[PDB]
């Protein structure tokens, strides 16, 4: 009498047990403790995610204005995920967001969105959608052993 | 950073409600969702709009130079 | 050296791509930045004098401009820094480097290029934003997509070189490629998706939309069909738009499981004179597919036709997918709760099964095949219990959702998705596997620390019985991470090592080239084939086409060719023929009549012996059903009179085509030898299907449409032979390489391992087999 | 510098799967629903069941249902969150639970045969954009034809365009030969 | 300025088969028990049932662009509900003695079987349908 | 050899700074050089 | 930067008219009219006034290309009956339409209590 | 193994036989057994068929290997261009790898790519051997500042004088 | 090394690339200024009359090919039967 | 008075539901995007940037000043910059504002949208004015400062349309509707078990006439009669942006017989 919804699990077949799990989440890392629903996804589209998070913007820290850094981006409306992850809380993901909550539909409009690519409201992009900061610093000095 | 003017996908005025959202929360103690619904904000893109937001400035504020 | 690696990129440019339904096939976006940095050496002359005068003054900033004027005696001028510059009298002679413009033939490539197709002559298209703009048919054979990919633009700088281009490497002339004697570009994506739904019966448009479509198609003559309906209201149906689109004269029968003339599930296809009859359009009909509507159009009506084609299809599919809509959700990936209890049934009685042979082996009851191990034995049966129950669950996933299913509708349309997909989505996802095994005992005698020792079990050793819809358990994640690993690994490696073995083979067949003489030889001139694939033919005029006289009882094989005019029960009705009543006994031709069927005969044993299989469908040049099915469209033969072809006219006719259908003409007696085998197949393939009661009984051909028929074929023929200077080589290289690549995935050494095997001649194989009979 | 979104910029969820902006169209434009609410992107449906990334499809459920009740939603991995469980929640909102929406179209204000999957998604705007790729080297007085482009022409059989794009600037010196010897010790 | 076909159907079965809006209707005949009949129908423009009785014609007239106004008020050459128009890919089957012809309506198919028809159904295009009550 | 990577090699590298997990993913890389 | 101005949507550029009249070949009685600086808001528009005229015999339009503003409109009317004329009794019906619609709205405005 | 066979009335008819699969191949010897059919009798080891059947056999195994490598994936390639890479490796009577096999070449020329940062080298053994360019490759062609004789120039072009 | 007009065994027909060199070297000409020998009926494109040059057979060009050996045979673009 | 039909349900200083009927879905489609890209209104186009010590960027603040909704009630009595015969700006077709703040308190200084002083003549037209809708009379929030953070800027107003940036529309959403009964079978519904069952039933479904069971489809049933509701974003009073909407339709449809005049 379970859920017909729940996934399906193996019955304990043990009274040995030594240990237990704090979470089973904590087997992932930093980059794919920020996916959701994981477990929902083919296990080479966890990987990808895990390398292009690495590419997004946010606000790596809250100091950009004083860092003289060489690249820097930072976003100008950064919002926090309305599908987080337990895990977030201690990656300080929701303190410092990469990315936003778009409207999304999924459809084949003028065509102007096939093979991996993707149609963008135009009147969105007036009002800050997704702008960002760039950020770039040069270094130079004098004379050496001259 | 701070509150945007406008809601992105339909221009709604939102950049000025962010402090009545605020206080609907601490002073009144309504819950997120009762207090976007009291501030006129019905459609889920306005919602997102200032449940989502991140006051990054008042961090910011916090810098000397 | 730096010259032959392309360190000296001049008059070129690359940035991102981006898919665009508006441009034609052979076109390119090119924005106007690119434009304005890119030009060509144009000659001053009588007949551009004014347009490069323009130009000139429109200068480097500009588009339609240029950035030098170079004067007889070799000086330059500057455009952007010349006190003269909006002051200058080009002579008849002098040069104008002017920007790219619009129709310019430009070299465009996507790498790595290890196809031809990787590198097609495009005509400029200069538009506003950045980004290079495409058609989405020219994907394909770049191999590329929309999510960040960048291609390279190159301008030819002389006229020769312009026109080498566009008569040699322009993308229309590649549509049908040599690779698979097929096409290698067709309808993907939207317009094949929106292309099925629109060929649905139930599809019907009203005239307010009937009349846009219409005009999306620039080819259409103004001339309003009649609508399928008249009655309450003039409708139209979606097959009736869509074949505005297709040209006159093209004709297209394709039968599938049950497909009759009243193809009841709208099965099939069968497009006559440029019209649909029946059968929904999808992948088979429009995709790339071998006898499809693009390789039909394409030899039908020319490249550029065919090209033309591309676009008129995608407009009236896209405007009408515009306006219909088409989406996916989670919702088309829930299956029914009746169904669902089936699967979790099928799936529980999978695990009944491996428990039975689990306590087998435990009790030593379970024997091993021959040269096999228990445990091997075991292994072998669990999984194949368990991938049966994963299929099996899987069918019962698919047959529930509608055909109202999005995800199941993009199968439909060949667009994306297929059967593992929808099976692990909605129902279970399978056993996980590493180097062909279940996941192993990487702890003590355990797969996890989470399971108790010696667990041979299905969730012990990695099956996962969740789909992706209910979300895999902890130990199925890891699980699945591991099979998943396994997969990033070999892809690297089978991309890293398939890239040396195509350098290797265009490498090693670089110089082989077609002569004159129809010989395939090398650089030092030695003879590596006496006639290019044993035939003399083109790859890419060769279309697979099926030797009847081979298959079949043989009273079947007389029923259908012998003609007796000495019996009255095997002669030909007068119907068929005018002459008929006054053939019958008629000594003399029915000695004409017996060598024909003689021949064939002859030809019945000879493909048998070269076809030991029997398999009767092979490539070959000249596609005669297509001819014959042209012939009677063209002539509008009706199967309701007798015709007007005497038995000499096919007998000797037939005959005396086969003297004409040259590969090599030497008068010497070698050459002309070589030149009957050279033909032999298509010969015996000739005469399977212009056999005199073929030609009356069958075809109802006349005097006129057999005529016509002959020397078509003649003409398609000599059409169909390679062309001396073919740099076969490296057209085989590539051919072998560029699929090879493509290979991504019982106990025999297969894939790039072993093809890397192959082509190293290596005395140590891995798996040294040998079958006995 | 302030980088406003374009054509060709990159972007992606958090699910493995990027794509760049084709093209960029105007509210009035893109498609609508009942309550006039417009979307920010358009992904492609093609682009969903080959990758069979189920999560993104949830994500999206879980979002409208956070957004309408003011909730954060949880999609933290093994827990006991259910599509059924997320999409009574939002039927519980009015709208169809499994996130599916009436849409009309922006050009003829007409409705659509199809209902749209519509809700909101998090996205990440990806560095590398188009202005900082953009190389045109064309001098007057990857990008590269290299051995790979070299064998393409040839199958091509274009050996004028090979002869082209291969001569070297250097100066086509005219030299006089003997026709015994195949030197160049020829006095003219 | 013609007709080619006349007749009364009796419908002993139609056929939605996975579609929402054509059926695959398959009526006997009256009078000639060879006559038989086989033929799609946007149900949602003229509803069928079994055991019904349509009288169908074929007709060929009363090829330039179309007109909707005016000569639909004026010469309404039709004398009935029904009305399509295809085009015939006929394959006259010559089963046995009998003479079946093929119609095609923008997919909609259909096929009689009779044989008194020789000096009827043409051997082209231009072909409508007729069909009342 | 702080600011090389030499040790005796890559083994130090300029900290990631794109976004805020991307610094944190970098502090907890691991690396293998040189059966499966 | 290749990026077009955001004015060119609705301003027309040096060279530009607002209408480009051409004889259709394909057809008698017909004309192709290119509409500059304008989208699917007119285009739709004339194109469904153009329809409900029964002496018109063709009405369509299509934006070619999204990036760029202007429609192609064309138009087919019975002998005697000018193309040019269908335009303007489609565009006066729907002047004349909207006006009665502005003043019917101004009104019921009025009985509004708030 | 299911046999595609002609039946007694002429149509082809599926007829069952039994086959042997080993691992490990000494077919010289298995193939003088008793019992079975030496005239059917193969392996995948197209070097083994090569020594004990000849070159010619050896060809068409070395195809038939190849074409199932790439059949395997269900994929097809025009018979011709496997057709071409296995004579190639065969026209010199024995059985002739592809990947790169010679330290020097594999068909080029002396002048042509300057392969190795030592060309010279190569110029030297040219030179005390009398090697002799054919000048048909493009990189030789190049240096000489000619095209190759290869498609579009595998001809020449002359100026006509019978045209009135 | 020569060979009669007769005992040709090579192709009547024009192969793509004779055809695709002829209208590029053709058309170089064309575009310096040089003669051309078909009624320019409106085009102004070398290449593209070139083509018209081709079709009415007036290229006095001839295409000499050469057989393995050495050897070859002299054809006339007039004389060459163009169908591609 | 014949052709269109307006009958509203609800009305107010923001909102404006109301239920055109008698007309062609174009037309209730067209004025549906009419309001939301072509009514004219002000809008911050240009800053000049003095003093900005503040966290935020110029770019960044500049942005957000132009997305301000400034009042347009008298907009059609303001040229539209480029047609003005000046040089650059003026009183004629443009309103110049200031925005001077500076962190004087300890606590966070907020820059509000009520902080913008007009600096031009308004010549008596109700144009320019900050619009402010919070029950705090602040409006938009622009800014925040530290003690010390200055910021002193100068905007100049300009007219414009949605089309060439979303900031200068009126329009904020526009719910549109019809056939709530898909009786018109203009879209066909996804389901599982029950279309009805699973679908939510529209608000206007109560004003309409359910259909009947045994009716067959009403093949000649038009489009006709569309559920509205238009919602303003300040700068333009609620019935205004349909009335000038309504209007500015009509001159584009005008803009052409003049183009076949003087063609
Ligand atoms: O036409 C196509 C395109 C892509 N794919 C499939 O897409 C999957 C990877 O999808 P990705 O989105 O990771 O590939 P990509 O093409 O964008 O990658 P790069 O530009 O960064 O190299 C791979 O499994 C591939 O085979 C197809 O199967 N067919
Ligand atoms: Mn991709
Ligand atoms: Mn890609
Ligand atoms: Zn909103
Ligand atoms: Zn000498
Ligand atoms: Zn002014």
């Amino acid at each position: 009498d379970v859920d017909p919804a729940k996934r399906i699990r193996v019955s304990h077949h043990a009274t040995t047990f030594t240990h237990c799990e704090i979470h089973p989440s904590m087997i992932l890392g930093v980059a794919a403790s920020i996916i959701p629903f994981p477990d929902h996804n083919q296990s080479p589209r966890n990987t990808y995610q895990s390398a292009m998070g690495k590419q997004a913007m946010g606000v790596f820290l809250t100091n950009y204005n004083v860092r003289m850094d060489t690249m820097a981006n930072i976003l100008y409306y950064p919002q926090k995920p309305l599908g987080t992850t337990r895990a977030m809380e201690y990656l300080k993901f929701r303190e410092l967001p990469a990315g936003q909550n778009a409207i999304v539909a999924i459809a084949c409009y003028s065509g102007y969105n096939q093979e991996d690519s993707m149609i963008m409201n135009q009147s969105s992009i007036d009002r800050g959608l997704f702008r960002s900061l760039f950020f770039r610093s040069y270094m130079d000095q004098e004379k050496k052993y001259g | 950073m701070i509150v945007p003017v406008r809601c992105f996908s339909c221009g709604k005025v939102v950049g000025d409600k962010w402090e009545s959202y605020l206080n609907l929360l601490q002073e009144d103690e309504l819950d997120e969702g009762t207090a976007l619904s009291r501030l006129g904000l019905k459609r889920y893109c306005c919602r997102r709009m200032i449940l989502t937001h991140v006051d990054l400035i008042e961090k910011f504020l916090r810098y000397n130079p | 050296r730096g010259n032959l690696m392309g360190k000296r990129v001049d008059f070129s440019a690359r940035t991102v791509i981006s898919g665009d339904p508006n441009l034609e096939l052979d076109q390119v976006g090119v924005p106007k930045s690119i434009a304005k940095t890119l030009t060509y050496p144009e000659v001053v002359t009588p007949y551009n004098i004014d347009r490069l005068t323009q130009l000139v003054r429109n200068g480097p900033n500009e588009h339609p401009g240029a950035k030098y004027v170079i004067r007889d005696s070799g000086d330059r001028i500057d455009l952007r820094y010349s006190k003269r510059a909006g002051d200058i009298q080009l002579q008849y002679g002098w040069k104008v480097e002017r920007h790219i413009m619009d129709n310019d033939p430009v070299l465009f490539n996507r790498q790595p290029s290890l196809h031809k197709m990787s590198m097609m002559a495009h005509r400029v298209k200069v538009i506003p934003y950045s980004t290079f703009r495409l058609n989405l048919s020219v994907t394909s054979p770049y191999n590329a997509d929309f999510d960040g990919d960048e291609m390279n633009l190159h301008v030819p700088q002389s006229e020769e070189t312009r026109a080498e281009l566009s008569q040699l490497c322009a993308v229309p002339l590649q549509i049908v490629s040599p690779q698979s004697n097929k096409p290698c570009m067709g309808i993907v994506q939207d317009t094949l998706c929106g292309i099925r739904k629109l060929t649905l019966r139930d599809t019907f448009i009203e005239l307010d939309q009937v009349l846009n479509m219409l005009y999306w198609v620039p080819d259409w003559d103004g001339v309003i069909p009649t609508p399928a309906i008249i009655k309450p209201k003039p409708l139209w149906s979606g097959k009736q738009i869509l074949s505005v689109a297709i040209p006159n004269g093209i004709h297209l029968q394709r039968f599938d499981e049950g497909t009759t003339l009243l193809s009841p599930k709208d099965n099939g296809m069968l497009i006559i004179d440029g019209q649909i009859i029946f059968g929904v359009v999808e992948k088979k009909t429009v995709g790339s597919s071998n006898g499809g509507l693009i390789h039909v159009v394409t030899r039908e009506k020319g490249p550029q036709v065919c090209a033309k084609l591309f676009g008129n299809i995608q407009k009236v599919v896209n405007f009408w997918l515009l306006h219909n809509g088409f989406s996916t959700g989670i919702g088309d990936t829930i299956a029914d709760g009746p169904t669902m209890r089936e699967i979790t049934e099928t799936i529980a009685e999978a695990k009944k099964k491996v428990l039975d042979v689990t306590k087998e082996a435990q009790a030593n009851l379970l024997t091993a095949k021959h040269g096999m191990t228990l445990r091997e034995s075991f292994e072998d049966n669990v999984v194949r219990f368990l991938n049966e129950a994963r299929d099996k669950a899987g069918r019962l996933a698919e047959v529930n959702l509608k055909d109202l299913n999005n995800v199941k509708q993009m199968v439909m349309a060949g667009s994306k998705g297929s059967f593992i997909n929808i099976a692990q989505m909605s129902a279970c996802v399978g056993q996980q596997s590493v180097e062909g095994k279940r996941i192993a005992f990487g702890f003590v005698d355990r797969t996890l620390p989470h399971f108790s020792k010696d667990d041979y079990s299905p969730e012990s050793k990695g099956f996962v019985e969740n789909s992706y819809l209910r979300g895999l358990t902890p130990q199925e994640f890891f699980f699945h991470a591991m099979g998943g690993r396994e997969g990033l690994i070999d892809t690297a490696v089978k991309t890293a090592e398939t890239g040396y073995i195509q350098r290797r083979l265009v490498k090693a067949l670089e110089d082989i080239m077609v002569h004159y003489d129809n010989t395939t030889r090398n650089s030092l001139g030695n003879v590596i084939q006496f006639i290019y694939g044993e035939d003399g033919m083109d790859a890419a005029h060769i279309e697979k086409q099926s030797l009847d006289t081979i298959g079949g009882s043989d009273a079947a094989f007389e029923k259908r060719y012998r003609v007796d005019l000495l019996n009255t029960d095997h002669t030909l009705d007068p119907s068929l023929l005018e002459s008929g009543s006054e053939i019958l006994g008629d000594l003399k031709l029915q000695v004409l009549l017996d060598e024909e069927y003689k021949q064939l005969v002859k030809d019945r044993k000879f493909l048998r012996e070269v076809f030991v299989d029997g398999e009767a469908n092979w490539p070959l040049p000249v596609n005669i059903r297509r001819i014959i099915q042209n012939a009677q469209q063209t002539f509008h033969i009706d199967h309701t009179k007798p015709s007007d072809l005497t038995i000499k006219d096919i007998v000797l006719g037939v005959k005396d085509l086969q003297e004409n259908l040259l590969v090599l003409r030497g008068k010497n007696e070698i050459i002309q030898n070589a030149q009957r085998d050279a033909v032999t197949l298509f010969c015996c393939l000739l005469r399977s299907r212009l056999a005199t009661r073929r030609v009356l009984q069958e075809y109802r051909l006349t005097k006129q449409a057999f005529d016509w028929v002959l020397s078509n074929i003649e003409a398609q023929f000599l059409r169909s032979v390679v062309h001396p200077g073919e740099m076969v080589g490296v057209l085989a290289a590539q051919s072998i390489g560029e699929p090879a690549t493509q290979m991504t995935l019982k106990k025999v050494t297969s894939g790039v391992p072993r093809l890397k095997e192959i082509l190293n001649v290596a005395k140590n194989m891995k798996t040294p087999s040998l079958t006995v009979y | 510098t302030t980088k406003i979104p374009q054509i060709g910029d990159k972007f992606a969820s958090r699910h493995g799967q990027k794509g760049t902006i084709g093209i960029t169209y105007r509210r009035e434009d893109m498609p609508f629903t009942a309550e006039g609410i417009v979307p920010d992107l358009i992904i492609n449906p093609h682009a969903i069941p080959s990758r069979m990334t189920v999560a993104h499809l949830i994500e999206c459920l879980l979002s409208k249902v956070a957004a309408l009740s003011g909730n954060e939603g949880d999609a933290s991995p093994f827990t006991d969150i259910t599509v059924e469980g997320i999409s009574k929640l939002l039927r519980e909102h009015g709208y169809q639970s499994r996130g599916f929406e009436v849409m009309y179209n922006g050009h003829t204000g007409k409705k659509l045969m199809a209902q749209i999957f519509f809700g909101p998604t998090y996205y990440q705007r990806l560095r590398h954009m188009v202005d900082d790729k953009i190389h045109a080297r064309a001098r007057g007085p990857g990008l590269r034809f290299g051995e790979m482009e070299r064998d393409c022409m040839i199958a091509h059989g274009a050996a004028s365009f090979l002869k082209e794009r291969l001569m070297e600037a250097s100066d086509a010196f005219r030299v006089h030969i003997c026709g015994i010897c195949g030197l160049m010790t020829v006095i003219a | 300025s013609n007709t080619l076909f006349d007749d009364i159907f009796q419908v002993s079965e139609v056929d939605p088969g996975r579609y929402n809006k054509v059926c695959r209707i398959e009526a006997a005949s009256t009078t000639q028990d060879q006559c038989k009949l086989t033929l799609d129908i946007n149900v949602e423009l003229f509803p069928v049932a079994a055991q019904d009785s349509l009288t169908v014609t074929i007709a060929s007239s009363l090829t330039r662009s179309w007109r909707p106004p005016q000569a639909g008020d004026r010469s309404l050459a039709d004398d009935y509900d029904y009305v399509m128009y295809g085009t015939a890919y006929k394959f006259e089957e010559v089963s046995k003695d009998l003479i079946a012809v093929y119609y095609s309506f923008g997919g909609l198919l259909m096929r009689l079987e009779g044989n008194y028809r020789n000096l009827n159904n043409l051997k082209q295009e231009n072909a409508y349908l007729l069909i009342r009550r | 050899a702080l600011a090389t990577g030499n040790w005796g090699a890559g083994v130090s590298q300029v900290l990631n700074r794109y976004t805020y997990s991307s610094t944190l993913s970098h502090l907890r890389r691991t690396n293998t050089p040189i059966a499966k | 930067m290749n990026a077009p101005d955001r004015f060119e949507l609705f301003l027309l550029g040096e060279g530009e008219s607002k209408l480009k009249i051409d004889p259709d070949t394909k057809a008698p009685n017909a004309v192709v009219i290119t509409f500059e600086k304008e989208d699917h808001t007119l285009g739709n528009l004339i194109r469904a006034e153009l329809l409900n005229d029964r002496k018109v015999l063709f009405a369509a339009y299509k934006v070619e290309h999204p990036f760029f503003a202007r429609f192609k409109l064309r138009i087919q009317t019975t002998e005697g009956y000018d193309p040019k004329d269908a335009l303007k009794n489609a565009c006066n019906s729907i002047i004349n339409k909207l006006g009665a619609l502005k003043t019917n709205f101004e009104t019921e405005w009025n009985l509004q209590t708030l | 193994y299911d046999r595609k066979v002609p039946s007694p009335t002429g149509e082809y008819v599926k007829e069952p036989e039994w086959v042997l699969e080993t691992d490990g191949v000494n077919l010289s010897e298995v193939m003088t057994v008793p019992g079975i059919d030496p005239t059917r009798i193969y392996t995948n080891s197209f070097i083994d068929i090569m020594e004990v059947l000849g070159i010619e056999a050896g060809r068409a195994a070395l195809y038939k290997e190849v074409y199932n490598v790439i059949a395997s994936d269900g994929s097809y390639v025009n018979y011709r261009h496997m057709a071409l890479l296995v004579d190639v490796m065969t026209t010199q009577g024995g059985l002739t790898s592809v990947t790169r096999h010679g330290f020097n070449r594999s068909n080029t020329g002396a002048l042509m790519r300057c392969s190795f940062e030592e060309t010279v080298e190569i110029l030297f053994e040219a030179g005390a051997s009398a090697e002799l360019d054919d000048c048909r490759g493009v990189s030789e062609n190049v240096i000489l500042g000619q095209m190759a004789p290869i498609g579009t120039g595998a001809f020449d072009v002359m100026i006509d004088e019978e045209s009135l | 090394k020569a060979i009669p007009k007769d005992q040709r065994a090579t192709t009547p027909y024009m192969t793509k690339y004779e055809r695709a060199r002829i209208l590029g070297t053709r058309a170089l000409q064309i575009s310096m200024n040089a003669p051309v020998f078909v009624d320019l009926e409106g085009e102004t494109d070398p290449l593209r009359i070139a083509m018209k040059e081709l079709a009415e057979k007036k290229i006095p060009l001839v295409i000499r090919r050469y057989l393995p050996d050495g050897s070859f045979e002299d054809w006339s673009v007039e004389e060459l039967i163009v169908d591609l | 008075e014949e052709g269109p039909q307006v009958k509203i349900r609800e009305a107010s200083k923001d909102n404006v539901d109301f239920i055109l009927s008698n007309v062609d879905l174009a037309m209730a489609n067209s004025l549906r995007r009419v309001m939301i890209a072509e009514i004219p209104t002000l809008a911050i186009d240009s800053v000049e940037v003095e003093t900005n010590t503040t966290v935020l960027a110029d770019e960044f603040i500049a942005h957000r000043l132009g997305l301000i909704p400034l009042q347009s009630m008298d907009i059609e009595q303001l040229e539209y910059s480029r047609d003005c015969f000046c040089e650059d700006h003026c009183d004629k077709c443009s309103v110049v504002l200031t925005l001077q703040a500076f962190g004087e308190s300890e606590s966070t200084t907020n820059v509000y949208s009520k902080d913008l002083v007009i600096v031009s003549n308004l010549m008596g037209r109700n144009i320019g004015h900050p619009i402010i809708q919070d029950k705090e009379g602040n409006g938009v929030l622009i800014c925040k400062l530290r003690k010390g953070q200055e910021l002193k800027l100068t905007c100049v107003a300009k007219k414009g349309i949605a089309k060439e940036h979303a900031k200068w529309g009126p329009a904020a959403a526009i719910e549109f509707e019809y056939d709530p009964w898909n009786k018109l079978k203009h879209t066909d519904y996804w389901y599982e078990q029950d279309s009805a069952k699973e679908w939510p039933q529209s608000k206007n479904c109560e004003y309409e006439d359910p259909p009947n069971e045994g009716d067959p489809f009403d093949y000649k049933a038009q489009a006709d009669t569309f559920y509205m509701n238009v919602e303003s974003v300040g700068s333009i009073p609620v019935d205004q942006v349909v009335v000038r909407g309504i209007d500015t339709l009509q001159k584009k449809v005008a803009s052409i017989l003049l183009a076949l005049t003087q063609m």
